[PDB]
This record gives structure tokens, C-alpha cells and sequence, in this order.
């Protein structure tokens, strides 16, 4: 399978209003995935949505899982300071493969 | 929850390098990537369970070891410049769609 992220880095004052786009496409319901990675780590679990029209959430953000447009976009109202790391679209085949396939990553930097 | 060793290397082409991951939650599933600007995350090798290896996406140069269910190792036989990034290897969480719990992660430079 295949995962797009539109974004490559993303610029934004705090409090801004944040988009980040994931188109996709896959063989199958597979199960879509939101990964933050803060600086010196590895990636982790954001949230997670198995059936369409389902929607994903954490700490502020989330996205919703939309089938048809095969898009999985991460949003959040209001971006704090905390939030300025890499996040990756991933798209889980635990019902296939059991491969996970991720995108190119979004840097996010907020500027205050 | 999952730990990666050595957190930092660098290497001389053609030097031998092997990555080690140790998990502690058993999962049957354990995974190898690479992560570069402009390509996120790339699988090399995953491993369905103990005693058992699958090639990744890009596997070339690479080879892994899965002797026992908490670790997975990676290994550059002999390591080429372009191997130069940075490894993160983790365990497959089966009851939540497969979610993933990554290592810090490996930062190899190969000069």
C-alpha cells in the first residue's frame, strides 16, 4: 500500500488552527493511524480508527476516517507549544498483512 | 517497553553492524525501519514471531535475526554510505489494529 502526506513541513504560530493532509491508498479496509515523533525519540501511538466515518483522537488532535475520499487528515484547532515534532500518517494491515505502511512525515514548527 | 541499542554509531564503510531490540511485552510481531527526509518510515525487516524473519519493503544490505520473542536484531553485513539514517525498530501491539511501540531509536552515520 501507499500513504501521502501533502505536507512535508508545516509552519505555525501558536494557537494557530492546523490541517495536515493524508491521502491514501490501500487493498481493503485497513485501519488509519496518527504517529507523533518529539525530538530524540521514536514514534508514538496518537490514536487510531478501524471503520470509516470513524474519528480519531488525542491530545487535541484528530481525524477521520473517510473511505471514500481515501484521506485520513489530521486536525487540531488550536496548536500548542508542545506540539512542534514530525508526525506520520500511517495506515495499519492488521487485517492483511499486518504491515504498517507510513508516510513521508509533516515537521510541524511553532513559532510563538 | 522497548529499548534499542546502540543509541549512536557511526561506522566506516564496509564495517559490520548489527542493531539489537529487545521488546517486553512478547509480542508475536517486531519490526525493522529506517526513517529519512522525504521518505518518513521505511519497513526493512519485520518478524511474524520467534525464530521466524520477513524481508520489508527495502531490505537490501540488510539482514535480521529473530532468535527468541523479545529480540530482533538488524544487521549491515558491510555497511555503504547510503545506509547513513536512522534505525527504529518495534513491537506490534495485535489488540489495537497492530499499534506500534518504537525504540528511541538507532542513529547511524557510515562514513
Amino acid at each position: 500500500d501507499s500513504v501521502t502526506q501533502t505536507g512535508g513541513q508545516v509552519a505555525l504560530s501558536e494557537e494557530d488552527f492546523l490541517t495536515i493532509h493524508c491521502n491514501y491508498s490501500a487493498s481493503g479496509y485497513p485501519a488509519l493511524f496518527w504517529y507523533v515523533q518529539y525530538p530524540g525519540e521514536g514514534p508514538q501511538f496518537l490514536f487510531r480508527a478501524s471503520r470509516d466515518k470513524e474519528k480519531g483522537s488525542s491530545r487535541g488532535f484528530e481525524a477521520t476516517y473517510n473511505k471514500e475520499a481515501t484521506s485520513f487528515h489530521l486536525q487540531k484547532a488550536s496548536v500548542q507549544e508542545s506540539d512542534s515534532a514530525v508526525y506520520y500518517c500511517a495506515l495499519s494491515e492488521n487485517y492483511g498483512n499486518e504491515k504498517i505502511t507510513f508516510g513521508a512525515g509533516t515537521k510541524l514548527t511553532i513559532k510563538p | 517497553a522497548v529499548t534499542q541499542s546502540p543509541r549512536n554509531k557511526v561506522a566506516v564503510t564496509g564495517e559490520k553492524v548489527t542493531l539489537s531490540c529487545n521488546q517486553t511485552n512478547n509480542h508475536n510481531n517486531m519490526y525493522w525501519y529506517r526513517q529519512d527526509t522525504g521518505h518518513g518510515l521505511r519497513l526493512i525487516y519485520y518478524s511474524y514471531g520467534a525464530g521466524s524473519t520477513e524481508k520489508g519493503d527495502i531490505p537490501d544490505g540488510y539482514k535480521a535475526s529473530r532468535p527468541s520473542q523479545e529480540n530482533f536484531s538488524l544487521t549491515l553485513e558491510s555497511a555503504t554510505p547510503s545506509q547513513t539514517s536512522v534505525y527504529f525498530c518495534a513491537s506490534g501491539d495485535a489488540s489495537g489494529a497492530e499499534t506500534l511501540y518504537f525504540g528511541p531509536g538507532t542513529r547511524l552515520t557510515v562514513l
